[PDB]
């Protein structure tokens, strides 16, 4: 919700992406995809997600 | 590799653990009321909140 939960929800998908929850951090990554400023933090959980699957 | 928050999540520190995933239930009940074309939007932020609250019990 507020930007500071938003960022809690990022770092969890980060975190997400280690523990092969590929699925949740996707839907987290989505709906940060959904603001501009996210842009870059969207792209490295994303990213870590291919890169561990 | 690992966050700070897997760690912090992990046992670490139980009163943190229990306030951010007391607000991620929260926030989630207030899109869902808000979900009674805009809800594809909003089903998409409860479908983030939701998956969070996944991965919390996934690695704590």
């Amino acid at each position: 919700m507020n930007v500071q939960l938003k960022k809690q929800l990022a770092e969890l998908a980060l975190a997400g992406t280690g523990h092969h929850c590929h699925q949740e951090a996707a839907s987290i990554a989505d709906w940060l995809a959904q603001e501009e400023c996210m842009a870059e933090c969207v792209t490295l959980i994303r990213l870590s997600s291919l890169m561990n699957q | 590799m690992m966050t700070n928050l897997e760690t912090r999540l992990s046992g670490a520190d139980p009163v943190f653990a229990r306030e951010l995933h007391a607000q991620l239930v929260q926030a989630l009940g207030d899109v869902k009321r808000r979900l009674l074309q805009q809800y594809q939007q909003w089903q998409q932020e409860a479908d983030a909140i939701e998956a969070g609250l996944n991965i919390i019990e996934k690695i704590k």
